[PDB]
């Protein structure tokens, strides 16, 4: 239970309502980026803030939190968040993926595919997904209300003609329900096509930047990509060295100094049910 | 191999916390007569670095050195650049490395000085490297 | 064996600065530099004066073979480290006789014309400095005109009246005598009267 | 063949004992004191509070050991501690005519009603590094002087009465409050000056420095710094009239800035204002330089700098944020890096083919 | 009729009295000691180690204390000690392979050889004030693993053998010393880095950050932080081979940056460097983040934000120069000002006529 | 004047230090009995400050302050509202400013507790604004 | 003397002779700023660093050293400066302009004439008087070199279509020796004048931007004006309150609220000598 001397989940009750209004207008608003008065965490502005606040306005006594990071619920980041929210909610957790209620991560999708009622929140560095075309918001905002996204098919197309392929990795923009181009935080590509007509509702939040979108279930997520430059994921020539998938996002890890490596599961819980089925 | 060896011994009493060394040279007693060729000064070391660790150099702040010089009555001199600002250290460092250039003392005081001092920080090294290591992140293990 | 600098440093390089400065800045006037007493022969005190107020490891030093003596040189490299090339492009103070050539002369740098500072200035020992071709200086540091008659070069006498580099390129000319020092920057108008 | 481990939580402890110990120090010597470091560290505090946005010098006091001295982490420290503070009140507005002085000067005018009063100041000191504060010393005894304080007139009301600045007239405008709304660029001048109080010190000093070497010149003059306590008073709902609850000590500047000739009055001096708590000035004349500068909408001016580009110098200028975001480059990123790796290699091969 | 007075004199000494008197504080507390400062405000020393150009710690707690806690002023007191001060030597070029690490992260890769070593950090630290600092306690036990440092690459080697990144080859060229001469635009690598190790920490880090949020973005990647022990050696004249003169903590950070794709050669990973004394590691990360900026002329980059203007962000990086010249508006300018009102007065009964 | 009245004593308890307070309190030893209505809370005060002193609101930061409430046998209610943390003090403030309202204890406290209260914060101010006026530049006198 | 355990002058010899190498050439170039290696200074940058190694770089035993700052000798950085070359030099001080060998000046030149052998040292914030104009050195480095000098008369004759005046007032440029736009330090039009063909050498340090430059004695110095427009010193409609001077730049001194001033002489020295002539 909440015995550290802070209110449930750490949000006094205005600003928990206040994300919620949030996430309500997210909803209803899908892909648009709900301006949000965000406050100061015991985590700094970076670390995962918008994804806190989240959880904390969205999470019940009776939720079952699954924190992950990188795909790891051991990741530093993701151990330090999951025990400030048995802090101050008592709540259990898991890291499983399909017992969880509520999933907060940061730059992965579990290889496990969602299910109804299940939330997973996204932490967000960079909420809007014109930034690095346009640095300002007075113009990337206007871009948005007018669907004005041009510059960032010129940046594909220039892409494409630079170097043969389009140059973003991550964070992959994405076209919600046919109308607002969305970052889908940097998630690998790998985990762009999970988006589309998922059970679960997506949630998105930056708390440096103050904004707030979601995705509702069963709504169209859209990679954008040409017909000739279709949207792929990444491959590796390896399967997992621990349970041996050829189907999941591969974390690189360096062994020695002589170059000897080898390829592991991003996705920590999906290599342990892969590794304990065979 | 000489010069290594003064190397190494110059090395030792640069590392040594003052007041251990001083402490030792105390306890050792050592009856030896000498003139200041220079007294410890106090003065700057400006430190280059290199780009990427292993590139172009480039001038990343300056440290405070102290530098002592004196010479033994046969003619040895002893010399000490020692980072920070304690002239009585520098002065003892120049003093030690002016008498393990004679044979009556490399000896006894590599064996009782030197090794002693090298031996009290590598102990003070591996009790930190333990603590920190305390701190390293565990992934996977090799079964 | 090495020759002595200034008994007192600090002070003799002070005072020598200030007439070195009186003479730059009035150009034509002479001025005496007595903080030393002998110089480095064939070095005059004047120009020794000079060196050793100005000279340093920043300021490459190039000697003429007549005034370039192996006394000489290690006397100025144990006394102001200053280096010495044996190419008078390289150097930023140049010390030569009567016998400078033309070609000595515009190899010396002059500077550049945003970097006009980066040029080398001609400490040159005349025979006298006042039985020669009469000059009428004017300009900065001359209120109205100042007659000097220095034993002057036809190299360098050209330099000075025709001005072939133009402002703000140009080398400063130190004249040295003994004791004695006049200046002549590279700003004054000089007419062989 | 290699299994998973856990190591997360376990090195996490390790690492946060680490940093306690090495904060705690040498054992001979005895521990720092949160009040020692808010008398005698009293700078620091003070930017603490500007920066934290909580005026409470032991809490500040307390971040700064917390933080080992660290002035970024403690400012994170005690703006984290607002959040878990309720609002009990709203200040009626400030009035610096009511300060009682501990420094007033003003650069424009060689003498002032009220004087040049120096006070306490690091100004006119030779910088030389102090040797016998390594050990324990004796505070000089003050001299004294008349106890009374003289009347001190804000410099720009005397400059506004000549007709040669703006008197800055309050409208009864709703003040923005960017810690409960996300700020909307352009920002009304209450909200820039908001973010501005809590800007990052030496951000907003390099802007204003460049501001002084022509980026965005605005010709600025220290018509008044003033320093000293100012009273704050509240209205409570339970009984309706104003009560004092205690006094601050605040840093005041105003700035005159260059004059313009609007088409329809006559020409006059801009200004510019700066606002922090504790004694240290220079972030209050930062502030007061930046603020003019942000001010260019307002009096057309073409911007020659980018401390005139507003949504540039908000946006980087909260150390918190900007601290935040490049120090989260520290957390793992090799997902992501991986993604990277995959098509610089296929780049690569492609390449080479 | 009014007379002139001598009050300049002892109105600056009654204030520099006021402040050691404010400095010193209550005297019922004892005063701070510079060791205690050293040891338990560490990380306030080593930026004002960084930036005050002399790696002492005491001499940087000396000045913190003598500065009353004021990053800034004892930034410049350092400073201005370090004019006092002859150059004894030269160091040999550091070699960061051979830091005794206290300290050892990389963001690019899970696992790494050697390790993730977290270290002292305060990273993943929950920022809630620890109101037990207000009493003397007890600081933990430390938890002791295994003596033995484990060989530690740095991962830009593990990603040039690789061919992902360029090896950093020395030429032989000689440094610049901004020190000795005054900066030349545009500086070269050498130049610019020994500027942003002098830098000020916020300024950077706001450059750094507006960078990460498309102001000139460089895509960066922590590649690898590196905190600990290196040693200096020089080679004395007197003796002609090199003595070993001691220790210094620093810290280095490697960034990895958007890879480039030349006319001949593989497409590669940029990268920035940045290197500070003692722990604290944002400076570093801002400088290499900067450093990076700031070469885009070597790599043809059309700028996209100031952090790649050379001559803007590196002349007015130098917090000394900065608050110095905002600082100087306190200073007597009532002659100009009286030049300005002059004019300013005449314009106006000029429009009014 | 009686609101005057009152703000004027909840102002010299707000100002006091709360060491010197407790101490007076304690050495009249009042003898009442009251209930705790609103337990001393510490949460913030918003700070609003003006455009050059005078112009439009903005907000300067928040400050700590401490609330308490009591009430009396009688039905008297007292308040405080202090910068800070001392949530004591603030009780004891709040014990006064409702003891203070009673005309058995408006009398005796106000001879005994208040003005000695202001006068000695007068008395610590005066001699602060001797120290500071020490720095005060002259420049003339009128002759 | 000397007698604070710092070398005279508190400079080393190599500093003194570096700043004497920058001094020598910068009257060989009048009017151009040369760059010198500067050095941090007991007093901040922007407190006076160049004018202070200046003089610690010229200043000998035998000089009499003058310290102003806004024309009075006891302004509060005149004090700490004087105070300073007292303790590392020990050199006679003196308030009297006509006894002076070295003058260091901040923002005045006195209206005593100055006389042969005269040092006058201004302390100069910005040394680059196209600064305002362009701020960056890159262009007006090249701007000296290749005397491109438009935008200074454009940015004149554009001020003089504005407001019918020239906006500047206070460190007003000149041309030296008819070739160099100089910066007169932060001086008052009102002192300009007397750069113009005077017997004293002028040298100018600004520390905190690297520059030294000098006019000699006896050089041509004319601030940039029209004819129609010609160059016109401030002029007030009281004398001096105290000595009743018409010919002396004057301070405004507030003395009341209700907007009681008077007016009396920046130069005190010279205030006090005319007060005594009465
Ligand atoms: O602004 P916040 O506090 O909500 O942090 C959001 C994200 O910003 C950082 O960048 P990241 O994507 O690498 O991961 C971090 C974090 O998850
Ligand atoms: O850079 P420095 O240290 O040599 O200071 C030169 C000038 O810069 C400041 O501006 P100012 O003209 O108002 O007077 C001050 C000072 O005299
Ligand atoms: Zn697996
Ligand atoms: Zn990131
Ligand atoms: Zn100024
Ligand atoms: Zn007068």
């Amino acid at each position: 239970a909440n015995l550290s001397g802070y209110n449930f989940a750490y949000l006094d009750e205005q600003t928990k309502r206040m994300i919620r209004r949030a996430i309500l207008k997210a909803v209803a608003i899908p892909g648009y980026q709900v301006p949000f008065g965000g406050r100061e965490m015991p985590m700094p502005y970076g670390w995962g803030t918008g994804g806190i606040q989240l959880t904390a306005s969205v999470i019940g006594e009776s939720d079952v939190l699954k924190v992950i990071d990188q795909g790891a619920d051991d990741t530093t980041n993701a151990v330090s968040i999951r025990n400030f929210f048995k802090r101050v909610t008592g709540v259990n957790t898991t890291e499983r993926t399909d017992d969880a209620t509520l999933i907060q991560t940061r730059h992965r999708i579990p290889e496990t595919p969602l299910t109804e009622d299940q939330i997973i929140i996204f932490q967000v560095p960079i909420p809007e997904p014109l930034r690095f075309i346009e640095p300002r918001e007075t113009e990337t905002r206007t871009m948005h209300a007018l669907e004005e996204y041009g510059v960032m098919q010129v940046k594909l197309y220039e892409d494409i003609a630079r170097f043969g392929h389009i140059a973003t990795t991550y964070a992959y923009p994405v076209k919600v329900n046919g109308r607002y181009v969305m970052d889908p935080s940097p998630i690998p590509k790998f985990d762009n096509p999970k988006m589309d007509m998922m059970p679960a509702l997506q949630l998105f939040g930056a708390g440096r930047e103050k904004r707030i979108y979601a995705v509702p279930p069963f709504t169209r997520v859209e990679s954008l990509d040409f017909d000739d430059h279709p949207f792929t994921v990444q491959q590796w020539d390896e399967p997992c060295a621990i349970c041996g998938s050829t189907h999941s996002y591969l974390d690189e890890v360096v062994l020695d100094d002589a170059g000897n490596r080898m390829f592991v599961c991003s996705d920590t819980d999906y290599c342990r049910q892969q590794s304990e089925a065979k | 191999a000489d010069t290594a060896t003064r190397q190494h011994w110059m090395s030792v009493l640069a590392h040594s916390q003052p007041a251990e060394l001083a402490a030792r040279l105390n306890a050792l007693n050592i009856t030896a007569d000498y003139e200041v060729i220079r007294a410890a000064e106090t003065g700057l070391v400006q430190i280059q670095a290199r780009m990427g660790g292993t590139g172009e150099r480039f001038f990343a702040g300056d440290a405070t050195l102290t530098r002592a010089a004196v010479r033994l009555t046969d003619g040895t001199l002893g010399y000490s650049w020692v980072l920070g600002r304690d002239k009585q250290h520098a002065e003892r460092c120049a003093l030690i490395d002016a008498l393990m250039q004679q044979s009556r003392h490399f000896q006894n005081l590599s064996e009782t000085l030197i090794a002693p001092l090298d031996a009290d920080r590598m102990a003070r090294i591996a009790a930190r490297q333990a603590e920190v290591n305390a701190s390293r992140v565990d992934f996977f293990t090799m079964v | 064996t090495l020759e002595t600098a200034f008994m007192l440093p600090v002070q003799d390089a002070q005072h020598s600065f200030r007439r070195l400065l009186k003479a730059m800045s009035e150009p034509g006037v002479i001025v005496a530099l007595h903080q030393l007493k002998r110089g480095w022969q064939p070095l005059n005190i004047a120009t020794t004066s000079v060196l050793l107020t100005l000279a340093d490891n920043d300021t490459p030093v190039w000697l003429s073979t007549p005034l370039n003596n192996d006394i000489v040189n290690q006397s100025l490299r144990f006394h102001t480290n200053a280096p010495l090339v044996s190419q008078p492009e390289q150097a930023t103070f140049a010390v030569t006789d009567e016998a400078i050539s033309s070609e000595q002369l515009n190899a010396l740098s002059t500077g550049t014309a945003v970097a006009p500072e980066a040029g080398a200035t001609l400490i040159l020992q005349v025979a006298s400095l006042s039985g020669g071709r009469m000059l009428r200086l004017t300009g900065a540091g001359i209120a109205e005109e100042r007659m000097i008659a220095p034993q002057l070069p036809e190299c360098i006498l050209h330099e000075l009246t025709e001005r072939p580099h133009p402002f703000p390129l140009g080398i400063d000319l130190i004249l040295t005598c003994g004791e004695r020092l006049l200046a002549i920057p590279r700003t004054t108008h000089v007419e062989v009267c | 063949m290699y299994v998973a481990v856990k190591g997360g939580e376990k090195a996490i402890d390790a690492a946060h004992a680490l940093q306690e110990s090495r904060r705690r120090g040498d054992t001979d010597l005895p521990e720092l004191s949160v009040a020692q470091i808010e008398q005698q560290l009293n700078l620091a505090v003070d930017r603490v509070m500007t920066e934290g946005g909580i005026a409470d010098r032991e809490l500040a006091a307390l971040a700064l050991k917390q933080a080992s001295g660290d002035n970024v982490e403690a400012i994170f420290l005690l703006r984290a501690y607002r959040t878990t503070l309720a609002k009990l009140a709203v200040s009626e507005p400030l009035d610096t005519t009511g300060m009682r002085l501990e420094r007033r000067i003003s650069a424009v005018y060689k003498d002032i009603p009220g004087g040049q009063l120096l006070g306490p100041t690091y100004d006119y000191t030779h910088r030389l590094l102090d040797f016998t504060l390594l050990a324990n010393g004796e505070a000089p005894t003050l001299t004294t002087a008349d106890s009374e304080q003289q009347p001190s007139p804000h410099v720009f009301s005397l400059l506004a009465r000549q007709g040669l600045a703006k008197f800055e007239e309050d409208s009864g405008a709703q003040p923005d409050d960017i810690t409960r709304t996300p700020p909307v660029y352009p920002c009304s001048r209450s909200s820039r000056l908001q973010q501005l109080m809590r800007g990052d010190e030496g951000y907003l000093l390099a802007l204003a420095y460049s501001t002084q070497r022509g980026y965005g010149r605005n010709h600025p003059f220290a018509g008044e710094i003033r320093s000293g306590y100012i009273d704050v008073s509240i209205v409570p709902e339970e009984l309706g009239f104003a009560v004092n609850v205690g006094e601050l000590l605040m840093t005041e500047c105003e700035m005159v800035n260059g004059f313009i000739d609007p088409p329809d009055e006559p020409p006059h001096f801009t200004r510019g204002y700066g606002l922090v708590f504790g004694m240290s000035e220079r972030k209050a004349m930062a502030m007061a330089l930046v603020d003019r500068a942000l001010q260019a909408p307002e009096y057309g001016e073409h911007a020659t700098g980018p401390a005139q580009d507003e949504e540039f110098v908000l946006a980087h200028a909260d150390n918190v944020e900007a601290a935040g975001f490049v120090s989260h480059l520290k957390l793992p990123h090799y997902v992501d890096f991986q993604a990277e790796l995959e098509l610089l290699k296929r780049l690569q091969q492609e390449k080479n083919h």
